[PDB]
Protein backbone atom coordinates (compact mmCIF):
# COMPACT_ATOMS: atom_id res chain seq x y z
CA UNK A 1 0.00 0.00 0.00
CA UNK A 2 1.58 3.43 -1.16
CA UNK A 3 1.78 6.18 1.41
CA UNK A 4 -0.47 8.92 2.25
CA UNK A 5 0.80 12.25 0.29
CA UNK A 6 0.08 15.59 1.76
CA UNK A 7 1.33 18.89 -0.13
CA UNK A 8 4.96 20.55 0.44
CA UNK B 1 17.16 -12.37 1.39
CA UNK B 2 16.02 -8.85 1.49
CA UNK B 3 12.71 -7.61 -0.20
CA UNK B 4 11.55 -4.57 -1.17
CA UNK B 5 8.25 -1.95 -1.15
CA UNK B 6 9.11 0.82 -3.70
CA UNK B 7 6.41 3.22 -5.49
CA UNK B 8 7.13 5.54 -8.59
CA UNK B 9 4.86 8.53 -8.39
CA UNK B 10 4.86 11.50 -10.99
CA UNK B 11 3.08 14.14 -11.23
CA UNK B 12 3.25 16.44 -14.32
CA UNK B 13 1.67 19.97 -15.06
CA UNK B 14 0.70 20.50 -19.20
CA UNK B 15 -0.52 23.90 -19.25
CA UNK B 16 -3.25 24.70 -22.01
CA UNK B 17 -4.64 20.59 -22.22
CA UNK B 18 -6.39 20.36 -19.11
CA UNK B 19 -5.09 18.43 -15.31
CA UNK B 20 -1.65 17.38 -14.34
CA UNK B 21 -1.40 13.80 -14.99
CA UNK B 22 -0.68 11.57 -12.07
CA UNK B 23 0.48 8.11 -11.95
CA UNK B 24 1.77 5.68 -9.41
CA UNK B 25 3.34 2.41 -10.33
CA UNK B 26 4.28 0.44 -6.99
CA UNK B 27 7.28 -2.43 -7.38
CA UNK B 28 8.26 -5.25 -5.08
CA UNK B 29 11.79 -5.95 -5.65
CA UNK B 30 12.05 -5.75 -9.80
CA UNK B 31 8.49 -6.79 -10.01
CA UNK B 32 5.99 -4.57 -11.06
CA UNK B 33 2.13 -5.08 -9.22
CA UNK B 34 0.39 -1.93 -8.85
CA UNK B 35 -0.53 0.78 -11.11
CA UNK B 36 -2.78 4.12 -10.81
CA UNK B 37 -2.85 6.54 -14.32
CA UNK B 38 -5.08 9.36 -14.14
CA UNK B 39 -5.24 9.13 -17.97
CA UNK B 40 -7.41 6.33 -18.12
CA UNK B 41 -10.90 7.00 -19.61
CA UNK B 42 -11.94 5.66 -15.42
CA UNK B 43 -9.00 6.31 -13.37
CA UNK B 44 -8.53 3.08 -10.99
CA UNK B 45 -6.34 1.15 -9.37
CA UNK B 46 -5.14 -1.89 -11.22
CA UNK B 47 -3.24 -5.10 -10.40
CA UNK B 48 -0.09 -5.67 -12.28
CA UNK B 49 0.63 -9.20 -11.08
CA UNK B 50 -1.25 -11.89 -10.89
CA UNK B 51 -0.79 -12.57 -7.57
CA UNK B 52 -2.47 -9.33 -6.19
CA UNK B 53 -5.89 -11.52 -7.47
CA UNK B 54 -6.19 -12.35 -3.81
CA UNK B 55 -6.87 -9.12 -2.26
CA UNK B 56 -10.54 -7.97 -2.32
CA UNK B 57 -12.61 -5.57 -4.08
CA UNK B 58 -12.09 -3.35 -0.62
CA UNK B 59 -8.67 -3.20 -1.77
CA UNK B 60 -9.00 -1.74 -4.90
CA UNK B 61 -11.36 0.93 -3.32
CA UNK B 62 -9.24 2.25 -0.34
CA UNK B 63 -6.32 2.78 -2.72
CA UNK B 64 -7.93 4.01 -5.80
CA UNK B 65 -9.59 6.69 -3.50
CA UNK B 66 -5.85 7.34 -1.47
CA UNK B 67 -4.76 7.45 -5.04
CA UNK B 68 -6.86 10.59 -6.12
CA UNK B 69 -5.98 12.47 -3.05
CA UNK B 70 -2.51 12.02 -3.53
CA UNK B 71 -3.30 12.81 -7.44
CA UNK B 72 -4.82 16.04 -5.71
CA UNK B 73 -1.89 16.94 -3.59
CA UNK B 74 0.38 16.98 -6.17
CA UNK B 75 -1.92 19.11 -8.18
CA UNK B 76 -1.61 21.87 -5.53
CA UNK B 77 2.17 20.94 -4.94
CA UNK B 78 3.00 21.83 -8.72
CA UNK B 79 0.72 25.36 -8.31
CA UNK B 80 3.26 25.85 -5.10
CA UNK B 81 6.09 25.11 -6.57
CA UNK B 82 5.74 28.08 -9.16
CA UNK B 83 5.37 30.19 -6.66
CA UNK B 84 8.46 28.73 -4.45
CA UNK B 85 10.20 29.25 -7.28
CA UNK B 86 8.77 32.80 -8.96
CA UNK B 87 8.01 30.76 -12.33
CA UNK B 88 5.33 31.05 -15.16
CA UNK B 89 2.08 29.47 -14.75
CA UNK B 90 2.87 28.82 -18.69
CA UNK B 91 5.55 25.98 -18.46
CA UNK B 92 5.80 22.36 -17.60
CA UNK B 93 7.12 20.92 -14.72
CA UNK B 94 7.61 17.60 -12.95
CA UNK B 95 7.76 16.59 -9.45
CA UNK B 96 8.96 12.77 -8.20
CA UNK B 97 8.67 10.65 -5.65
CA UNK B 98 10.29 7.19 -4.93
CA UNK B 99 9.16 6.09 -1.38
CA UNK B 100 9.85 2.90 -0.18
CA UNK B 101 10.93 0.49 2.79
CA UNK B 102 13.18 -3.20 2.72
CA UNK B 103 12.95 -5.82 4.94
CA UNK B 104 15.82 -8.64 5.71
CA UNK B 105 14.70 -12.26 5.05
CA UNK B 106 12.99 -12.41 9.11
CA UNK B 107 11.36 -9.49 7.85
CA UNK B 108 12.25 -7.03 9.72
CA UNK B 109 12.54 -3.59 8.65
CA UNK B 110 16.14 -2.64 7.39
CA UNK B 111 15.54 1.02 5.98
CA UNK B 112 12.58 2.85 4.64
CA UNK B 113 12.84 6.42 2.45
CA UNK B 114 10.78 9.35 0.57
CA UNK B 115 12.78 11.72 -1.91
CA UNK B 116 11.06 14.20 -3.81
CA UNK B 117 12.58 15.66 -7.28
CA UNK B 118 11.20 18.91 -9.16
CA UNK B 119 12.07 19.13 -12.61
CA UNK B 120 14.78 16.31 -12.63
CA UNK B 121 16.52 17.72 -9.31
CA UNK B 122 16.63 16.63 -5.75
CA UNK B 123 14.33 18.76 -3.46
CA UNK B 124 13.61 17.23 -0.45
CA UNK B 125 14.69 13.41 1.51
CA UNK B 126 13.54 12.19 4.80
CA UNK B 127 17.29 11.13 6.03
CA UNK B 128 17.92 7.23 7.47
CA UNK B 129 17.41 8.54 10.76
CA UNK B 130 13.28 8.66 9.59
CA UNK B 131 13.26 11.51 11.93
CA UNK B 132 14.66 14.53 10.05
CA UNK B 133 14.41 16.01 6.24
CA UNK B 134 17.24 17.30 4.31
CA UNK B 135 16.39 20.05 1.74
CA UNK B 136 18.66 20.71 -1.86
CA UNK B 137 17.56 24.51 -1.81
CA UNK B 138 15.80 27.40 -0.05
CA UNK B 139 12.67 26.38 -1.60
CA UNK B 140 12.49 22.54 0.16
CA UNK B 141 13.48 24.50 2.80
CA UNK B 142 10.11 26.17 3.56
CA UNK B 143 8.54 22.88 3.12
CA UNK B 144 10.87 21.15 5.54
CA UNK B 145 9.61 23.80 8.07
CA UNK B 146 6.05 23.42 7.33
CA UNK B 147 6.13 19.30 7.35
CA UNK B 148 8.21 20.40 11.04
CA UNK B 149 5.22 22.30 12.79
CA UNK B 150 3.10 19.50 11.06
CA UNK B 151 4.97 16.43 12.47
CA UNK B 152 4.90 15.01 8.98
CA UNK B 153 8.69 13.19 9.73
CA UNK B 154 7.02 11.12 12.44
CA UNK B 155 3.66 10.51 10.17
CA UNK B 156 5.69 8.98 7.57
CA UNK B 157 7.97 7.05 10.01
CA UNK B 158 4.65 5.39 11.11
CA UNK B 159 3.74 4.42 7.48
CA UNK B 160 7.79 2.99 6.97
CA UNK B 161 7.76 1.15 9.92
CA UNK B 162 4.39 -0.51 10.33
CA UNK B 163 2.10 0.30 7.21
CA UNK B 164 5.07 -0.82 4.79
CA UNK B 165 6.87 -2.99 6.01
CA UNK B 166 3.17 -5.05 7.14
CA UNK B 167 2.03 -4.62 3.30
CA UNK B 168 5.42 -5.74 2.12
CA UNK B 169 5.03 -9.16 4.19
CA UNK B 170 1.80 -9.73 3.23
CA UNK B 171 2.68 -9.12 -0.67
CA UNK B 172 5.59 -11.45 -0.22
CA UNK B 173 3.16 -14.26 1.56
CA UNK B 174 0.97 -14.29 -1.38
CA UNK B 175 3.19 -13.93 -4.11
CA UNK B 176 5.55 -15.99 -2.78
CA UNK B 177 5.52 -18.32 -5.61
CA UNK B 178 6.60 -15.48 -8.27
CA UNK B 179 8.28 -13.41 -5.81
CA UNK B 180 10.79 -15.77 -4.50
CA UNK B 181 11.66 -17.72 -7.55
CA UNK B 182 14.66 -17.70 -9.17
CA UNK B 183 14.94 -18.03 -13.09
CA UNK B 184 18.37 -18.88 -14.14
CA UNK B 185 20.08 -16.78 -17.20
CA UNK B 186 20.66 -18.32 -20.32
CA UNK B 187 23.90 -17.42 -21.59
CA UNK B 188 25.23 -17.07 -25.23
CA UNK B 189 28.30 -15.12 -27.63
CA UNK B 190 27.96 -13.17 -30.86
CA UNK B 191 30.38 -12.23 -32.78
CA UNK B 192 30.75 -9.31 -34.99
CA UNK B 193 33.82 -8.10 -37.64
CA UNK B 194 35.26 -4.65 -37.48
CA UNK B 195 37.10 -2.06 -39.48
CA UNK B 196 41.29 -3.29 -38.77
CA UNK B 197 41.16 -6.76 -37.68
CA UNK B 198 39.37 -6.53 -34.59
CA UNK B 199 36.28 -8.35 -33.87
CA UNK B 200 33.22 -7.66 -31.35
CA UNK B 201 32.14 -9.85 -28.87
CA UNK B 202 29.24 -9.86 -27.25
CA UNK B 203 27.74 -11.45 -24.37
CA UNK B 204 24.31 -12.38 -23.47
CA UNK B 205 22.58 -13.23 -20.55
CA UNK B 206 18.45 -14.45 -20.67
CA UNK B 207 15.46 -14.93 -19.02
CA UNK B 208 16.82 -14.36 -15.68
CA UNK B 209 15.10 -13.63 -11.98
CA UNK B 210 15.56 -11.64 -9.77
CA UNK B 211 17.23 -8.76 -11.59
CA UNK B 212 20.60 -8.27 -10.16
CA UNK B 213 23.30 -10.18 -11.90
CA UNK B 214 27.07 -9.79 -12.75
CA UNK B 215 28.49 -9.41 -16.39
CA UNK B 216 32.51 -9.74 -17.35
CA UNK B 217 34.86 -10.82 -19.88
CA UNK B 218 38.35 -12.66 -18.51
CA UNK B 219 41.66 -12.44 -20.46
CA UNK B 220 45.03 -14.45 -18.44
CA UNK B 221 41.80 -14.62 -15.52
CA UNK B 222 42.19 -10.82 -15.25
CA UNK B 223 38.69 -8.87 -15.83
CA UNK B 224 38.57 -6.23 -18.59
CA UNK B 225 35.59 -4.46 -16.87
CA UNK B 226 37.05 -0.95 -17.78
CA UNK B 227 37.28 -2.05 -21.49
CA UNK B 228 33.37 -3.27 -21.98
CA UNK B 229 30.47 -2.05 -23.40
CA UNK B 230 27.16 -2.78 -21.58
CA UNK B 231 23.52 -1.84 -20.81
CA UNK B 232 21.58 -1.88 -17.89
CA UNK B 233 19.92 -4.40 -17.26
CA UNK B 234 16.69 -4.45 -18.59
CA UNK B 235 12.70 -6.30 -18.37
CA UNK B 236 12.09 -8.43 -21.07
CA UNK B 237 8.39 -7.86 -20.72
CA UNK B 238 7.39 -11.34 -18.93
CA UNK B 239 8.82 -11.36 -15.64
CA UNK B 240 12.53 -11.72 -16.21
CA UNK B 241 15.22 -9.70 -17.51
CA UNK B 242 18.30 -9.28 -19.60
CA UNK B 243 21.33 -8.15 -20.36
CA UNK B 244 24.77 -8.03 -22.68
CA UNK B 245 27.85 -7.00 -22.08
CA UNK B 246 30.56 -6.41 -24.89
CA UNK B 247 34.41 -6.32 -25.61
CA UNK B 248 36.63 -5.58 -28.88
CA UNK B 249 39.64 -7.77 -29.61
CA UNK B 250 42.48 -8.91 -31.86
CA UNK B 251 40.97 -11.00 -34.58
CA UNK B 252 42.35 -14.78 -34.46
CA UNK B 253 42.50 -13.99 -30.81
CA UNK B 254 39.06 -14.44 -29.68
CA UNK B 255 39.45 -18.10 -28.17
CA UNK B 256 41.52 -15.35 -25.32
CA UNK B 257 38.96 -14.05 -23.85
CA UNK B 258 35.91 -15.91 -22.23
CA UNK B 259 32.62 -14.22 -20.32
CA UNK B 260 31.46 -14.93 -16.88
CA UNK B 261 28.30 -14.63 -15.59
CA UNK B 262 27.31 -14.80 -11.88
CA UNK B 263 23.54 -15.02 -10.59
CA UNK B 264 21.62 -16.09 -8.27
CA UNK B 265 20.31 -19.08 -10.32
CA UNK B 266 23.69 -19.91 -10.63
CA UNK B 267 25.46 -22.39 -8.24
CA UNK B 268 28.70 -22.14 -10.19
CA UNK B 269 29.60 -18.92 -12.54
CA UNK B 270 29.13 -20.05 -16.06
CA UNK B 271 31.66 -19.79 -18.43
CA UNK B 272 32.14 -19.51 -22.03
CA UNK B 273 34.50 -18.23 -25.15
CA UNK B 274 33.46 -18.02 -28.43
CA UNK C 1 17.42 18.50 -16.68
CA UNK C 2 16.91 17.87 -21.00
CA UNK C 3 18.06 14.41 -21.24
CA UNK C 4 17.87 12.27 -24.59
CA UNK C 5 16.38 8.93 -24.48
CA UNK C 6 18.46 5.73 -25.23
CA UNK C 7 16.20 3.23 -27.46
CA UNK C 8 16.82 -0.12 -27.36
CA UNK C 9 14.91 -3.33 -29.11
CA UNK C 10 15.09 -6.70 -27.95
CA UNK C 11 13.45 -10.18 -28.17
CA UNK C 12 12.73 -12.30 -24.90
CA UNK C 13 14.13 -15.32 -26.82
CA UNK C 14 16.54 -15.61 -29.74
CA UNK C 15 14.50 -15.25 -32.62
CA UNK C 16 13.53 -18.68 -34.17
CA UNK C 17 10.92 -18.03 -37.71
CA UNK C 18 7.61 -18.90 -37.03
CA UNK C 19 7.67 -19.60 -32.82
CA UNK C 20 5.96 -16.71 -30.90
CA UNK C 21 8.11 -14.54 -28.96
CA UNK C 22 8.22 -10.95 -27.54
CA UNK C 23 9.41 -7.60 -28.99
CA UNK C 24 10.63 -5.16 -26.39
CA UNK C 25 11.49 -1.69 -27.00
CA UNK C 26 13.11 0.02 -23.54
CA UNK C 27 13.31 3.97 -23.75
CA UNK C 28 15.69 4.92 -21.02
CA UNK C 29 17.28 7.73 -19.21
CA UNK C 30 15.02 10.75 -20.58
CA UNK C 31 13.67 13.88 -19.24
CA UNK C 32 11.09 15.80 -19.07
CA UNK C 33 8.93 12.78 -18.53
CA UNK C 34 6.02 13.29 -21.66
CA UNK C 35 7.48 11.18 -24.38
CA UNK C 36 5.48 8.70 -27.18
CA UNK C 37 6.43 5.22 -28.35
CA UNK C 38 5.15 3.77 -31.28
CA UNK C 39 6.09 -0.16 -32.23
CA UNK C 40 6.04 -0.84 -35.78
CA UNK C 41 5.97 -4.11 -37.52
CA UNK C 42 7.11 -3.68 -41.66
CA UNK C 43 6.34 -0.07 -41.23
CA UNK C 44 3.08 0.11 -39.84
CA UNK C 45 1.93 0.37 -36.15
CA UNK C 46 1.29 -2.16 -33.68
CA UNK C 47 -2.22 -2.00 -32.38
CA UNK C 48 -2.50 -3.65 -28.55
CA UNK C 49 0.95 -2.50 -26.99
CA UNK C 50 1.80 -2.69 -23.86
CA UNK C 51 3.28 -0.20 -21.34
CA UNK C 52 5.03 -1.48 -18.42
CA UNK C 53 8.13 -0.88 -16.00
CA UNK C 54 7.72 2.78 -15.60
CA UNK C 55 10.65 3.92 -13.46
CA UNK C 56 13.48 6.20 -12.84
CA UNK C 57 16.63 6.26 -11.59
CA UNK C 58 18.67 7.72 -9.22
CA UNK C 59 19.49 10.65 -11.30
CA UNK C 60 15.86 11.16 -12.12
CA UNK C 61 15.90 10.29 -15.58
CA UNK C 62 12.76 7.99 -17.11
CA UNK C 63 12.58 4.57 -17.63
CA UNK C 64 9.67 2.70 -19.56
CA UNK C 65 9.33 -0.33 -21.13
CA UNK C 66 7.08 -1.28 -24.28
CA UNK C 67 6.26 -4.92 -25.37
CA UNK C 68 3.91 -6.97 -27.11
CA UNK C 69 3.93 -10.69 -28.63
CA UNK C 70 4.80 -11.50 -32.20
CA UNK C 71 6.38 -14.34 -34.25
CA UNK C 72 9.34 -13.17 -36.48
CA UNK C 73 9.50 -14.36 -39.96
CA UNK C 74 13.05 -14.12 -41.69
CA UNK C 75 11.61 -11.18 -43.79
CA UNK C 76 9.52 -8.97 -41.50
CA UNK C 77 11.13 -5.95 -39.87
CA UNK C 78 10.15 -4.44 -36.88
CA UNK C 79 11.35 -0.82 -35.14
CA UNK C 80 10.50 1.38 -32.59
CA UNK C 81 9.77 5.46 -33.50
CA UNK C 82 9.83 7.12 -30.27
CA UNK C 83 9.14 11.53 -30.11
CA UNK C 84 10.57 13.30 -27.00
CA UNK C 85 11.11 17.18 -26.58
CA UNK C 86 14.80 16.76 -26.68
CA UNK C 87 14.79 15.26 -30.52
CA UNK C 88 13.42 17.89 -33.78
CA UNK C 89 12.44 14.37 -35.37
CA UNK C 90 11.25 11.28 -34.31
CA UNK C 91 13.33 8.55 -34.04
CA UNK C 92 13.29 4.97 -34.88
CA UNK C 93 15.38 2.19 -33.54
CA UNK C 94 15.08 -1.02 -35.65
CA UNK C 95 15.41 -4.84 -34.34
CA UNK C 96 18.86 -6.30 -34.79
CA UNK C 97 18.48 -10.18 -35.28
CA UNK C 98 22.05 -10.45 -35.20
CA UNK C 99 23.33 -8.32 -32.35
C1 LIG D 1 3.81 -20.64 -1.68
O1 LIG D 1 3.15 -20.64 -0.41
C2 LIG D 1 2.17 -21.70 -0.29
C3 LIG D 1 1.40 -21.47 0.99
O2 LIG D 1 0.25 -20.64 0.72
C4 LIG D 1 0.47 -19.32 1.12
O3 LIG D 1 -0.36 -18.93 2.22
C5 LIG D 1 -1.77 -18.79 1.91
C6 LIG D 1 -2.49 -18.45 3.20
C7 LIG D 1 -1.94 -17.73 0.82
O4 LIG D 1 -1.42 -16.48 1.27
C8 LIG D 1 -1.18 -18.18 -0.42
O5 LIG D 1 -1.31 -17.21 -1.45
C9 LIG D 1 0.29 -18.36 -0.07
O6 LIG D 1 0.98 -18.87 -1.21
C10 LIG D 1 2.86 -23.06 -0.37
O7 LIG D 1 1.92 -24.12 -0.21
C11 LIG D 1 3.53 -23.16 -1.74
O8 LIG D 1 4.21 -24.41 -1.86
C12 LIG D 1 4.51 -22.00 -1.93
N1 LIG D 1 5.06 -22.03 -3.27
C13 LIG D 1 6.36 -22.20 -3.46
C14 LIG D 1 6.87 -23.63 -3.55
O9 LIG D 1 7.15 -21.26 -3.57
C1 LIG E 1 10.12 36.87 -10.28
O1 LIG E 1 10.54 37.14 -11.61
C2 LIG E 1 10.07 38.44 -12.07
C3 LIG E 1 10.50 38.59 -13.52
O2 LIG E 1 10.28 37.39 -14.26
C4 LIG E 1 10.62 39.56 -11.16
O3 LIG E 1 9.99 40.79 -11.49
C5 LIG E 1 10.39 39.25 -9.66
O4 LIG E 1 11.12 40.16 -8.86
C6 LIG E 1 10.82 37.82 -9.32
N1 LIG E 1 10.44 37.49 -7.96
C7 LIG E 1 11.20 37.90 -6.94
C8 LIG E 1 10.56 38.86 -5.96
O5 LIG E 1 12.36 37.53 -6.78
Amino acid sequence: SAPDFRPL
Amino acid sequence: GPHSLRYFVTAVSRPGLGEPRYMEVGYVDDTEFVRFDSDAENPRYEPRARWMEQEGPEYWERETQKAKGNEQSFRVDLRTLLGYYNQSKGGSHTIQVISGCEVGSDGRLLRGYQQYAYDGCDYIALNEDLKTWTAADMAALITKHKWEQAGEAERLRAYLEGTCVEWLRRYLKNGNATLLRTDSPKAHVTHHSRPEDKVTLRCWALGFYPADITLTWQLNGEELIQDMELVETRPAGDGTFQKWASVVVPLGKEQYYTCHVYHQGLPEPLTLRW
Amino acid sequence: IQKTPQIQVYSRHPPENGKPNILNCYVTQFHPPHIEIQMLKNGKKIPKVEMSDMSFSKDWSFYILAHTEFTPTETDTYACRVKHDSMAEPKTVYWDRDM
